[PDB]
């Protein structure tokens, strides 16, 4: 309750009671954004209305990213060889930024993370 | 001995790094990253301690429409239920300040039509939808021949624009702004300049700049908004290189040209002054590129409402001075808080005993709050009280007693934004 | 080779150094100060 506890009445009573007048408290508003786009590699089949908002912030950006769960299944052209037949497929994860780099990308490549294990076997030499 | 196995490994990498271009310049992988890195970028240049807020909400455009059509009407639709109903219509929420879609539109009619979609709802919840322009809405590949282009207004006389001409003498137009080129999110990989572990990555650019990470300028945008509110909790210094619309901190990309050095411009073109005042005029939002820095600004703000034209007369010509500054996202920014204001502090005075005048009383002495009729009040104070001055009137609704018709003018103060200058030599002047 | 450099303030014009130039703009540039050349720690070592 707002309103104040006072006692039982007496014949004296002494009550605080703050000097604000007529003056009618108010409540600040903040400026609250909405980003809406394409955050993932597909659409979602829960309906726009039922899919709900995610609030960001700089304390909790990476994590957000880690719950939201990235993946791209994709295919780019297989220039490891000579042969404009050749395809390569892969299935990249994201969780944070970081994985964007292409450290992260060979990690997650074998056609290329295998080239990465055999550079630093030449270099051991 | 060891010379040749450092051979290997240099063929070794040429080749791996080969394969790395292709995924690093895949579409598909580009619009994921772009996505969360433009995001960010956002993100970590605004203040959460300003009361600032931002939320994610994922939708296609495809699916966008797909919801739009879906209802009956907007008042039903998914998104008017996150933006308006659980927000500004909801006692005890918040108001949606403003929506950045992270789009390219075309002069497609699903793009339209979208566009028309999301104009309405902006009105409905007062609060403005931000997104981009796509290159080939210009009739051009890319935004790299926007110098080639001899006239945009003419270019926009097509059939191809009849939709979108229709659009902008829309009454919601007000609420709809789209920005003009993109701008670089990353430096390529470099052994110098933005190196990677173990594998020495060199990234190659090729002739295509598409192979460069390009982010959606409408984030920019909204920084801008962000630093204006975190500052005096208002959104109108928004349009100028020291009012509040400069871009700073760049990427840059210094690479060999004709034996010469260049570095690839932030944005895909330098834009002239010319070149921006026709992009204004055609209600586009562009940035423009500061030559030789990594900086940019916004110069204007303009809806995509089109200015409407009135009798040249004292009368015609208020008429029109009230519409353009209707036009112009600066200025719809404060009504926009003024409306989100009255919202709320209004619900908590239902049910008090009020009178015809007591409101006019009460909401005089409240408008007053944003109110700076100074002679001349400093650009800061200007700016946290953007009104110079306000009026307003209240009638009653006939035949329903406790209901109240009110109007609310304002005048804000101006924004310098042009000027004509004559010079002349002159004999026998005045001294000063 | 600084006895060699005909004009610093020209060399500081290309885009090589842009983002120096706008770091020097900055209002925390006054916190930063960089020195130029190296000073000998050490004399080589020697019978005498």
């Amino acid at each position: 309750s707002k309103e104040g506890s006072v006692a039982p009445k007496e014949r004296i009573n002494i009550k605080y009671i703050p000097a604000t007048g007529d003056a009618q408290a108010e409540v600040e508003l903040p400026l609250k954004t909405l980003v809406v786009g394409d955050f993932k590699g597909h659409a979602e089949q829960t309906p726009l209305e039922e899919r709900a908002t995610v609030t960001v912030d700089k304390n909790n950006f990476e994590a957000v990213m880690r719950e939201s769960e990235l993946k791209i299944t994709a295919t780019v052209k297989n220039k490891l060889t000579d042969d404009e037949n050749a395809e390569l497929p892969v299935e990249l994860n994201f969780k944070s930024l970081a994985d964007f780099a292409p450290d992260a990308v060979a990690s997650q490549v074998p056609e290329l993370k295998k080239l990465i294990e055999l550079r630093e076997a030449l270099v051991a030499l | 001995n060891k010379s040749l196995v450092d051979q290997m490994l240099v063929e070794l990498d040429k080749k791996i790094s080969a394969q790395m271009d292709e995924i690093l310049h895949n579409s598909q992988f580009q619009a994921m990253e772009s996505a969360w890195r433009g995001l960010k970028l956002f993100v970590d240049r605004t203040d959460f301690r300003e009361n600032n807020k931002v939320e994610i909400l994922h939708v296609t455009k495809d699916e966008l429409l797909e919801d739009f059509e879906f209802a009956p009407e907007t008042a039903q639709s998914g998104l008017y239920k996150h933006v308006y109903s659980a927000g500004y219509g909801q006692f005890g929420g918040e108001p949606v300040g403003a929506i950045i879609g992270n789009y390219a539109f075309t002069p497609s009619t699903p793009d339209m039509k979208l566009l028309q979609y999301m104009g309405a709802l902006g009105a409905m919840a007062h609060a403005p939808f931000i997104s981009s322009v796509g290159p080939e809405f210009f009739g051009i590949d890319s935004f790299e021949e926007l110098p080639n282009i001899k006239d945009l207004k003419s270019t926009f006389e097509s059939p191809k624009y009849t939709k979108w001409r229709s659009l902008r003498e829309s009454e919601d137009a007000r609420y709809l702004g789209l920005t003009a080129p993109r701008f670089l999110l990353r430096v390529p990989y470099d052994p110098i300049e933005n190196p990677v572990k173990s594998f020495n990555y060199a990234e190659n650019v090729s002739a295509s700049h598409e192979h460069y990470l390009w982010g959606n300028t409408a984030f920019a945008f909204a920084t801008r908004l962000t630093d204006s509110f975190a500052k005096y909790r208002w959104c109108p210094n928004i349009i100028g290189p020291q009012s509040g619309g400069a871009v700073e901190d760049l990427p840059v990309h210094v690479f060999e040209s004709m034996g010469a050095l260049q570095s690839k411009i932030p944005t895909e073109v330098l834009i002239t002054d010319r070149k921006e005042f026709e992009l204004a005029e055609e209600g586009f939002i562009a940035l423009t590129m500061r030559k030789g820095s990594d900086n940019a600004a916004f110069f204007s703000a303009n809806s995509i409402q089109k200015p409407k034209v009135f009798p040249n007369t004292k009368e015609g010509k208020e008429a029109e001075t009230n519409y353009k500054l209707g036009t112009q996202l600066p200025y719809m920014m404060i009504i926009n808080r003024l409306a989100h204001y009255v919202k709320v502090l209004q619900r908590e005075q239902i049910g008090a005993w009020k009178e015809r005048q007591d409101l006019e009383r009460e909401l005089n002495s409240w408008i007053k709050q944003y109110v700076a009729d100074q002679e001349n009040p400093p650009a800061d104070v200007r700016s946290r009280r953007p009104l110079r001055a306000a009026r307003i009137e209240v009638m009653d609704v006939e035949g329903n007693p406790g209901w109240y018709q009110v109007s609310l003018s304002v005048r804000p103060h101006f924004k310098y934004m042009g000027a004509n200058f004559e010079l002349s030599l002159v004999g026998r002047l005045d001294q000063a």
